[PDB]
């Protein structure tokens, strides 16, 4: 019956779990993770992944 | 100053080790030409220098 309700709720939902899995990703860089980039990487290779 | 050729490496904006951590640090955004020749004809001696 409230469908349109519903909908406006689901739609913030998913925005908001695609926003936070995002996080996940790695956009190419060597990790996702910015503590493991910084144990693995000197100074300047760390800067730029 | 003087060092081993070897070294040299290490004289380079934002470099580890021990000529860079414990004797001479650039900077990271270092604005400077680095300027580099073998001295073995000047200061190097029969049982060392």
């Amino acid at each position: 019956a409230l469908g349109k309700l519903q909908d406006v709720v689901n739609q913030n939902a998913q925005a908001l779990n695609t926003l936070v899995k995002q996080l996940s990703s790695n956009f190419g860089a060597i990790s996702s993770v910015l503590n493991d980039i910084l144990a693995r990487l000197d100074k300047v290779e760390a800067e730029v992944q | 100053f003087v060092i081993r050729g070897d070294e040299v490496r290490q004289i380079a904006p934002g470099q580890t080790g021990k000529i860079a951590d414990y004797n001479y640090k650039l900077p990271d955004d270092f604005t400077g030409c680095v300027i580099a020749w073998n001295s073995n004809n000047l200061d190097s001696k029969v049982g060392g220098n």
